[PDB]
DNA sequence: TCATGAATGACTATGCACGT
DNA sequence: TCATGAATGACTATGCACGT
């Protein structure tokens, strides 16, 4: 069991319940996203650590410049774990880390950043399954009478918009589609209801299988040597779209 | 160099500055309610077409068309007043539609101004409605682009529906919002009995207006400060929160906080009752948790000790924090471009005279236009009726301007009336169109009849107003949220 | 919960967001030599009526405009995108006509969106020149509410006339800016010599452009490192300010700088030769004053020693100081969504290849538009000839539908151009107005000839952006600034 | 006398000038960082300092002094000044013997100079005794000529002036463009802003004169003060006639 | 001494590549 | 380490009147 605040860090929306193995930490980009998400979030178990800016790249950097970092030095201290060799997963604030970003491309950026960090820093979070991703909505369908419907996909929005019509539900032209371009522009219920809410949001338990293949990937993305980026960048973006296939 | 003395300045300028707030910032007009960056916000908003019949639009294209067409000042403190008329819990009648994160009643702020969308409200709607119709006088803006409106049609009483309250130099105004609902019931009174004194009028309107109407809910304690506001202009009215006592298994008790007063900050309020229970000043108090979400509401928790009574630790509470806080009613208002301490039978009477003089100069402005359309209509029958010689002359004519020339002659017919013949199109010499013009005529002036008779009987200038108004309450009022109880 | 793995996730993710970077946000588009942003900004600005034939608009109203309807992102960084488009030391040939404080090239920061207007400026309108032609290829914005372009018109070759310098993933741009004149006159060539090989054309445009020519002016020393970025893409441009030694009576002798090289702050530079005195590595310097003024432009003066060398402290102002500093170009840039190292040869012939696309689309579509106008007029001319039957049959039809089949069976007519003959007003049927009708067909008819002609033709298809540009270069064309000198 | 200017002890928001002699040198206390960038911009570095002011200044009428002298605003401007402050003031330590507070046209700018004038006055009164304070006037208006020299105008009489006489004259304007309205110091640029307020050989200024000491101390206890009541009555029985005081 | 709310924006930190 | 330039906003302090 272990003390909420009400010795963190100020920007930390900390739960109430004291058990970590119950207790859910949402890391979320922007003060607008974690600001609602603070709102709609089940403050019993749900903590949330807002992030300003790009995070720190722990690849590039040096350490003592990584410590330095306030966002960074926010991560450590709210998850309550050291790093590196001081690491001790007995201290874990919190056993379950969702990072949750946009949708769009930075917020993709600010993943690989924050899992750059983690695999870096306190690899045991990875191992041992306590690191997920929320997968936000995309759309808002505004049924005329009906009860509105999020979509995480350009294909689940044709498929619902589909499906509701053909059961004869009906929408306007002008309200329609709410399309969302990132976590902000939501509000504390939309959040609940599609990232929040543990019986309907959709999260991803990130896995580490080869952590040898694992170090140099992060290595050849996120260190220093341009070259080795460049060319990786050229020869697998041709064919990142089959990755699933 | 010009010499100039400290006091000369110093009054001048100051004196210069007192008045423009007094009259130009801080201060609600009586007639709408509204300050001017709250007109100048509505207004842009409207004229951009950001109404309920179409999607949100981006809130920062409101606070831009607000800053280059009408009010000269910065985007920050504009989008915050934009914030403000969205927030349920700062307006009674919201008249601005918000969509994204604006903010919570706590300490969480509302997000930036690019992440959020807005709109107007339905009720918004009805603070513009036909203010194309001359119904409000405009003046240029700060440089003489484009017009603005001096007041809105304001087509409920704004003012003492959504309340007031400002800072301004050598005095302050503070009003509180009102139930719709009760508020019509007072003007439909004032409309019956529009030769009531002012003795009669405060009597009935009192009656009606059973007091303010919060927003956040909550409690108003005692009838006196109620009574002196609409009596003085002044008065402190006493609000509270509810407080539910609630068991639990083991046989303790807990004090559950579900509404709070007016205007208490959420999170302040907890803060508050935990930095008085750490010094020692609200024993009794065992634990304190905020167990609020958004699907529940506010709902604070406050576990008290085996030894301790209910109601002792309530009172205390009472005594000690905002759960029970008193109101500073100061009715103040613009009247005329001067600032005003008014009765509720003044604040009344003034929004119904506002009201009138709506109804009568849309009434003018449609009166005007049907007059215009009748007489081009009448100049389109003439041509018919000699459509053979119209169209001749105007075949055989060099020009258009000898076309013209000819048919006033030819017709007897104004320049204008001569102009719309020559506008005409091929496609109204039908059988069935030529037809129409006939009872168009007709029509109109039918409706310029009416028309005529409504300026005539200000009977039915009141009745426009009651009928109106009622449907606008019919549609959009709403129960009481304020619970109003004894001593 | 689905599991996914870190490498999976890592390299999609990281991969996306460079491609995006590198075809979305940091790297020009070759054939306007613009960003997203930039391109945004100014469609935003043109859609919105921001031009130089109307007074500036408030620069919050741009921002909003392409915030709202384009760009989705942050009003701030898309006013300081805005703001750099309208510095004449930022940009060689600027796209957006300031009013206000927009900087210096010091530390001074531009003013709030707040104190600033803006609208585009006649090279911007060159830029989107027709643009409304369907010269370009309009998609749905972020929202699928409205249409953006792709890319723009861009009737003078923007890329290379104002560069562009932008970080991405993987990859980095930095093209220097190029006198207009000197651009022009490649293009010419190019357009000349449309059958050329590589060697050849880079050959031609090498003679042509003699090298970058930078707003700030300065000096440019060799020509070795212009010659490798035009050959290779790739090449180091030594810059120089300008120095003129001055002679005081007793008095000793000081260093003027006038000018610096592309991209040096001014007071960054000033406070780099004062941090390198006090500590003392550049010793022969007396005083540092800084005599600049808006009036007389840059100004540093730089007393030295007597026991001192003008020459000797010039030489170590240029080795120690960014009074001598190189411009690394790379001259990087999107082709047909691919990032491409170009040379000088490369880049003007795709730009020409663009200009051809945009006269052939602006050809067809004024083609199409032309033969619709035509074949209406051929209607109301058959109406004309005809015309005392036209009137008749219109008459005696219940509907206007009755009238339009009749006018189809008389003068053997389509519905568009019946419909066309209905809305025609009584107007057009005095005696000069039919004939207007009648020259109007004559003259479409001779338009469509010329058109078909242009596009049959590509002689005069490259002749027209040739006389078109060389129309824009005579008007916005201006003498070199930075001077090329040997070593 | 002569005393060193900050060149690479002094607020940081400062742009010091060059002259070291106080005789000659002259600081504008500028409102707003937009029109003190500008300012700085224009400014004939010589012999002009700029002190850009951020924000409503401190009422010393109102506060206590402690909470005065922790402000940061009022700190640049008496550290700027170099003088000290009530008994420890001393005038031969004065770094510029023209002190112009420049403000906009607009309400809160005179509100603005009524808070200096106040400091002034309270803190540094021996300034406005000797004639050290003066008062820039902004330009309103900017008349942009088709083919001549574009005019600036400092009220609305003198715009409706100088337009009739162009006009008799055969200029000609757009009526687009047309005449350049202000709204603020914040919205002129550099050259503007020499052209009609630093510039010594065309700008406006106005010397702060000091008669009665002991009706100014009534006066700035007035409007300045913690008495709302005797503020509300002054204004109520004195606004009505603001437009005559100099009829 | 704190809240109100309509007025008067610079500073703070990262990603990213490249050259000093 | 620093500049470049588009990307990812909260915090900071006064005026002003009034009531706890
Ligand atoms: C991402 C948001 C919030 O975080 C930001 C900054 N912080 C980053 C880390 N913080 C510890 C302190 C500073 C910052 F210095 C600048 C900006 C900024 O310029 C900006 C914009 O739209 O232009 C938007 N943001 C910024
Ligand atoms: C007048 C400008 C510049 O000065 C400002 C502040 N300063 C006050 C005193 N300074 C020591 C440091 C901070 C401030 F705290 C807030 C604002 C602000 O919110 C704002 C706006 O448009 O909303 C505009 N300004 C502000
Ligand atoms: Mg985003
Ligand atoms: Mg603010
Ligand atoms: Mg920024
Ligand atoms: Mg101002």
């Amino acid at each position: 069991a272990l003390v909420r605040r009400k010795g963190l860090p100020g920007k930390l929306a900390d739960c109430r319940s004291t058990d970590p193995r119950k207790s859910e930490l949402y890391v979320v980009e922007g003060d607008s996203a974690g600001g609602s998400a603070k709102s709609g979030r089940d403050s019993m178990f749900q903590a949330i650590l807002p992030l300003r800016g790009k995070i720190i790249n722990v690849e590039k950097a040096r350490i003592d410049r990584v410590l330095k970092n306030t966002e960074v030095q926010a991560i450590i201290t709210a998850l309550g774990t050291g790093i590196h060799d001081e690491f001790d997963i007995g201290k874990l604030r919190y056993h379950k880390i969702v990072l949750m970003a946009d949708a769009d491309v930075d917020g993709q950026h600010i993943s690989t950043l924050l899992l750059t960090l983690l695999f870096r820093f306190m690899r045991p979070l990875i191992e041992n399954g306590h690191v997920f991703l929320a997968q936000p909505p995309l759309y808002k369908l505004k049924w005329q009478r009906s009860d509105p419907e999020f979509a995480y996909s350009d294909r689940e929005r044709d498929g619902l918009l589909e499906a509701g019509l053909k059961a004869g539900k009906k929408i306007n032209k002008e309200d329609g589609i709410q399309r969302y371009k990132g976590l902000g522009e939501m509000d504390a219920k939309e959040l609940w209801e599609t990232t929040m809410d543990p019986s309907v949001r959709v999260l991803r338990q990130v896995t580490l299988d080869d952590a040898a293949a694992a170090d140099e990937l992060f290595s050849i993305l996120m260190g220093e040597d341009v070259d080795a980026r460049r060319s990786f960048i050229t020869r697998n973006a041709k064919d990142v779209r089959f990755l699933d296939v | 160099i010009e010499p100039v003395d400290i006091e000369q300045e110093m009054q001048r300028s100051y004196i210069d500055y007192a008045m423009s707030v007094i009259v130009g910032r801080a201060l609600p007009e009586v007639r709408d309610g509204l300050k001017p960056v709250h007109r100048r916000v509505l207004y842009a908003m409207f004229d951009s077409g950001f109404r309920p019949d179409r999607s949100h639009a981006k809130s920062a294209r409101s606070v831009a068309e607000t800053m280059g067409n009408y009010h000269p000042h910065g985007d920050a403190s504009i989008y915050d007043s934009l914030v403000r008329m969205a927030q349920p819990w700062s307006l009674r009648y919201p008249l601005v539609d918000g969509q994204g994160n604006f903010g919570s009643p706590g300490n969480d702020p509302p997000a930036a101004m690019r992440y959020t969308e807005a709109r107007l409200t339905p009720l918004a709607m009805e603070m513009l409605r036909e203010i194309d119709e001359e119904t409000v006088d405009f003046i240029p803006n700060y440089d003489g682009r484009v017009q603005e409106p001096t007041v809105l049609p304001s087509r409920f009483p704004n003012l003492l529906a959504n309340g007031s309250g400002g800072i301004a130099v050598g005095m302050a105004t503070n009003i509180p919002p009102h139930n719709l609902r009760e508020l019509a019931d007072a003007v439909f009174w004032a409309l019956e009995n529009h030769d009531a004194d002012e003795e009669e009028t405060l009597a009935a309107v009192m009656g009606r207006v059973k007091g303010p109407d919060f927003p956040t809910a909550g409690l108003i304690v005692g009838s006196q400060g109620t009574a002196d506001a609409y009596k003085t202009g002044r008065g402190s009215i006493r609000m509270r929160g509810v407080v539910e006592v609630e068991e639990d298994s083991r046989g303790r008790t807990s004090l559950v906080i579900t509404e709070l007063p007016y205007q208490v900050n959420h999170d302040n309020f907890i803060t508050s009752i935990a930095e008085q229970v750490r010094d020692g000043k609200l024993a009794g108090i065992s634990n304190i948790e905020d167990q609020s979400s958004d699907r529940v509401g506010l709902r604070i928790v406050i576990e008290i000790k085996r030894d301790a009574v209910a109601k002792v630790v309530i009172n205390n509470l009472y005594k000690h924090t905002q759960l029970q806080t008193s109101f500073g009613a100061n009715m103040l208002a613009i009247v005329d471009g001067v600032p005003r301490t008014l009765r509720l039978d003044q604040l009344i009477r003034y929004y119904v005279d506002h009201q009138l003089d709506v109804i009568v100069r849309r009434t003018t402005y449609r009166l005007r236009k049907a007059n215009e359309r009748a007489h081009i209509l009448r100049g389109l029958v003439k041509a018919l009726d000699a459509l053979d010689e119209v169209i001749a002359l105007i075949r055989a004519s060099e020009t258009v301007d000898i076309a013209r020339a000819g048919l006033i002659e030819l017709l007897d017919i104004d320049e204008i009336q001569a102009q719309a013949i020559l506008d005409m199109q091929l496609r109204r010499l039908a059988a069935l169109e030529r037809q129409r013009i006939i009872d168009d005529l007709a029509k109109i002036e039918a409706e310029i009849a009416d028309l005529e008779d409504i300026l005539a009987k200000p009977e039915r200038q009141r009745g426009i107003v009651r009928d109106e108004l009622a449907e606008i309450v019919d549609r959009h009022g709403d129960d009481r949220r304020t619970r109003i109880i004894a001593i």
